This record gives C-alpha cells, structure tokens and sequence, in this order.
C-alpha cells in the first residue's frame, strides 16, 4: 500500500501509544510529554483538534469508548491516575478522574458496549480496577487487589458472546453475558478474569512466559467458537493461546515466534485474524494463521520505508 | 468581495499548488496540469492585495484587526503562499502586502523569527543546497532571464522596513550562529 | 531572572531542558541535567520535586535520555572546543557513577521483591 500525505503531531517526545476512534476519523496519541493529543484526520488533512493536559507524568495508553456513549476517551499514566475525557459540542473536558491506584497505571481497555460503559485499568501496584458508569451518579469502582504479584502491565476484554445464541432466548430479558477479560503481569502470568455474582474472580492462570508479560490482546470474535488470546513478553516470545470449548476452559499455548529482543504488545486485526507484533528491534511484523494452523509472517514493516 | 472569499481563495490556491508537489520517493511525477493561476485570476489577486495594502497603510486599526483575525491568519497564509511557485509579479505583490503589515512594531519581532524559520532566504545550507534553493536562484535563473527584477526590489523593501523597526537581534540560535550577517 | 526559573523546576522538572537545547543554550543545558542527576542521588531532591533516593524500594525515575544524547551530539560537533570537551568528560564520568549506583539499587530492589513468596 503506497503511503499518502505525511502527518505532524507537533510533539516534543516519543508517542508511547496511538489509537484510532471507532469510525477511523480521529486519532488519539499519548506521550512522555504528559499530553494526550487528538487529531481529526478526515480525507487526509492532518488536524490537531485537542491537546488534553491533566496528567502529572508520562501517559502510557489511550482507549476510545464505543460511540453510542458519545466521544469518550480514557487515558492512564505514571501519575497513578486514569482520566476520562469527553467531547461536548466540540469542546474536550475532563469528566472523571480515578486516583485509586498506589502506582503507575500501565493499561486501559473499554469493555464491549453490550456490557455498558465499563473500563478496565491495570496498575504497577499489582491491582486491576473496573470502572462502571450507570448513567446516574458517580462512577462505581470494583478493585481486584493483588491481581498480579509484582504489577499488571496489560488488560484486554473478551469479545461479547451471548451464551447459547443458537437457542431462542424469550424476547423479554437482556442476555446474560459472560463478562471476561485477560491481564498480563510482571509475575510472568497471563490471567483470565470472570464476573460472577457481581465480583471478579481469577478463572485461569496461563503459564508459558519466562519474564514479564508486556502486552495481552484478546482476539475479536469472528463468529467462531474458538477463543484466541495473544501475549508478548520481555523474554522475546509471543504466544497464541486457544480455547476451543468455552465449557472446558482449557487454554493451549502455541509459540508464534521468539524475537532476539523484547516484544511490546500484539494488536489483532478486526476482520482477518492478523496479529500485529511490535518488537524492541524497531520493527512491526504482521502474522497470519495458514489453513494448516501454522503462523506465517506476512509483512515486516521497518521504521523508515515510507 | 468579502474577507471570507479573499482568504478562502488564498487557502484553496495554497492547497491546490502544494498537492501538485512531486514526492521525492516517486520517480517522474506529472501534475493533473498545473492550473497556473489564470492571468485574469492573477490580475484579480494582485488587485485585491494592492487594495489590502492601501487600506492597511493608511489605517492602523484595520491593520491590527486584519492581522489578529483567528480564521484568516493572513501572515501565515501569505508566508505559506510565498513558499509556493508563481510568476514574480505575484511574489512582488505579496511582499508589498507584507511590507504594509510591517508598519507596526511588534509584528516585526515575530516576523523576523518566522522569516528565519521559513528560510525564504537560505541562511544555513541544508543537505548540500549550495547555490539557488531560494531568492538567490530566482534572481539568477528567473529574474535575470526575464531582465525584470520585481522580486529583488520587493525583498529589499522588506529588509529596509524591518531594519527600521530594529536591526533586530539574535536571529536564530541552533541554526546558524546569530547575526544579521548573512543577509 | 531567577524567580521564574526556580518556580518551573519542581513543578515541571524538565521540559525547559528542551526549551534550553533549542534556544542554543548548550552550556546551561548540561548544567540543568547535572543538577537533576544530583537531585536524584538523594542530594538536593527538594529542589527537583523528587520523593526518593535509595529508599521505599523503587518507584518512578524519568531519565531524559534524548536530551543527554543531544548534549553528546552537540559536544561531539564542537571537537576542537576544549571547554566543551572538558564539560563532556565531566558529564560522562558523572553518568557512569549514576549508572553504576542505579545498577546496584536495581539489583538490591530485585533482592527485596524476592522476599516474600513465603507467606
């Protein structure tokens, strides 16, 4: 794919992470410069529309909420805060601030919109916080204390799956979704969490990494029964975890690849089950499963070929 | 005949003339035929700039009001257009218009900094730029061939006006090493 | 004028290092960095908005590596300049002292975090 017009974020430091909005009309970016910048890149035309300042340290991750709640952005930082930004009438404001962590908040992820407006937050204090907005009153907080022994680096929600979607549910009850998410931590564990009776419990421990789990990504449901998770680590390995039966809760690790350097995190493509993998070698590799179940690198993107 | 039409037109020309730019990576690039601003359009732009220049020269209130307008950003647009390519007469009129804006002291300080950054005049050679790559190449290749020197005159007028409001001062650390020496 | 400076250096303990290495102030930039490292070693931390030195385990420590690499480049682009080389050598020796103490503190934090998975 030939490159188009070159953008300019007018930054003063490394952008740690970047996320497009749901319609791909906006780009949020966050940096060591403590800013969250929003660009409205519609039909080319690079356009800074907001410089959101409110963090006291480096901002690690940004997450767009589903557009059914309006234009909402979450950010998390080394300053131990999670900030919720909302646009009203083209003005961006801080609508909520969560300060319930004792250390750096490394990752944020919005739940599937079927569950409501729910945010998962993973911290270097080893805890995970689930922020829930009900529409009326303050944000509710469910904190999982000691989720990881040393620190939580990454959180990713499971896809919204209706149990028994092949059986006519009587048309008068909201489907009872199995709310799950995965986390990766500095204890080398990938952990799966489930909501039961309004409490979050550890459902599974996944043991294959030999050093800190850097990122975890739950694959979107492509209408297959198989659930897939990617994880990457300081040990240079990427694992694909598969579970063919949601009832067995049996997760099998498959080694994707071992890099010579650290892997940051792997991001799933929405439509093609393609894994993007970002390494310490300054490369981004794209991976796809072949029909024989082997994983092949389909592209190697170097910094500088644009 | 509105400020919206004047500055929208300048912006459209600026956007159109930049897209016709050829990417360095691309080898052999052809424009969808440069819409060399038609002679009539050119005469119209010139007449508009001349009128603007006359109004801002005689009215300090108009000068300040036009320069501080948030949507038109005339100084940015005009300086942006100067980085595009057009036949010398239009450049001359743009410089005159800048000269008219410069009869007001603080704008001048910001304008010196902007001129140093925009390297309209190539202060420090970049990537072995050497000869040309600026007003010097235009003077030697374009004005010398046409045997007319509007651009050079306008540039001297600008410098003359700026020197009056200050031999300014430190014109750019990090880049060169101070001084009004190069000019 | 010293008032402003003192007050943008415990509220925003860096980005100025950038305003400095941009407005060609190489000398004063190397100075700010040295001062900040000194703070980080428990010396004068109150004049740098820093909470801890070799205490309360390890938390956060932002190292302005890009500004230090620009300083190394600018000191290497002056060559002949004996004064800039004397400053560069003093800065390098100090950075090596810091990295040696950082390595020790990180190894001691690794030993501290390993006690206890015996509750």
């Amino acid at each position: 794919v030939s490159v188009i017009n070159t953008v300019d974020t007018s930054h003063e430091d490394m952008i740690h992470d970047a996320q497009m909005d749901y319609y791909g009309i906006r780009l949020a970016t966050c940096s060591s410069d403590r800013s969250v910048k929003i660009f409205d890149v519609k039909n080319g035309g690079q356009i800074l529309i907001a410089d959101l300042r409110g963090h006291d340290g480096p901002v690690w991750q940004v997450a767009w909420a589903h557009p059914m709640y309006g234009n909402i952005l979450a950010s998390c930082s080394y300053d131990r805060k999670v900030i919720i930004w909302k646009e009203e009438n083209g003005t961006w404001e801080k609508t909520y601030e969560y300060t319930g962590h004792d250390s750096s908040v490394n990752s944020v992820c919005w739940a599937p919109h079927d569950f409501g407006l729910v945010l998962a937050c993973g911290s270097s204090d080893g805890a995970i916080s689930i922020l829930t907005f009900t529409g009326d009153g303050p944000w509710e907080v469910k904190k999982i204390s000691n989720a990881h022994t040393i620190g939580c680096n990454a959180v990713s929600w499971a896809p919204s799956v209706i149990p028994g979607s092949l059986v006519d549910q009587p048309s008068s009850q909201k489907p009872n979704y199995i709310k799950r998410f995965v986390s990766g931590g500095c204890d080398n564990l990938v952990k799966i969490w489930r909501e039961e009776d309004g409490q979050w419990k550890e459902d599974q421990k996944l043991e294959a990494h030999s050093d800190w789990v850097r990122d975890v990504a739950w694959a979107p449901s492509i209408g297959l029964p198989t659930s897939t998770i990617a994880s990457c680590s300081q040990d240079g390995r990427v694992y694909i975890w598969t579970s063919d039966d949601a009832a067995t809760n049996c997760w099998t690790p498959k080694l994707l690849h071992k890099f010579n350097d650290v892997v940051w995190h792997v991001s799933w493509s929405i439509t093609a089950n393609i894994l993007a993998v970002s390494g310490g070698d300054n490369k981004v590799t794209l991976w796809k499963e072949s029909v024989d179940g082997q994983w092949a690198c389909i592209s190697d993107v170097n910094k500088g070929q644009g | 005949v509105s400020w919206d039409h004047f500055f929208h037109s300048l912006m459209l020309y600026h956007e159109h003339l930049r897209r016709d730019l050829p990417n360095t990576d691309n080898i052999h690039q052809r424009h969808p035929p440069l819409r060399g601003i038609t002679q009539r359009e050119l005469d119209g732009l010139i007449a508009c700039l001349q009128l603007t220049c006359t109004i801002i020269d005689w009215s300090e209130s108009a000068r300040l009001a036009l320069c501080e307008h948030a949507q038109w950003m005339p100084v940015v647009v005009i300086l942006g257009l100067l980085q595009c390519s057009i036949p010398p007469l239009l450049k001359a009129e743009l410089l005159k218009t800048l000269a008219a804006f410069g009869k007001s002291p603080e704008i001048a300080a910001s304008l010196w900094q902007s001129l140093e950054y925009t390297q309209i005049l190539q202060t420090v050679r970049a990537t072995g730029l050497r000869q040309g790559v600026g007003i010097e190449v235009e003077l030697n290749e374009i004005e010398s061939r046409c045997e007319e020197y509007p651009l050079t005159r306008a540039f001297c007028q600008l410098i003359s006006t700026l020197v009056e409001s200050s031999f300014p001062t430190n014109l750019g650390a990090g880049l060169r090493a101070p001084g009004f020496e190069p000019y | 004028p010293n008032w402003l400076i003192n007050r943008y250096k415990a509220m925003d303990a860096a980005e100025l290092l950038r305003l400095y290495l941009k407005y060609d102030l190489l000398e004063e930039a190397a100075e700010l960095v040295l001062e900040y490292v000194d703070a980080l070693l428990g010396k004068g931390h109150q004049y740098f908005g820093i909470q801890a030195p070799l205490s309360a385990t390890s938390q956060l420590v932002w190292f302005p590596y890009s500004a230090i690499d620009h300083l190394r480049q600018a000191l290497g682009e002056n060559e002949s300049n004996q004064h800039n080389q004397a400053i560069l050598s003093k800065l390098q020796r100090k950075m090596d002292e810091y990295f040696q103490k950082l390595k020790k503190a990180t190894d001691d934090y690794k030993k501290l975090v390993q006690k206890p998975l015996r509750a």
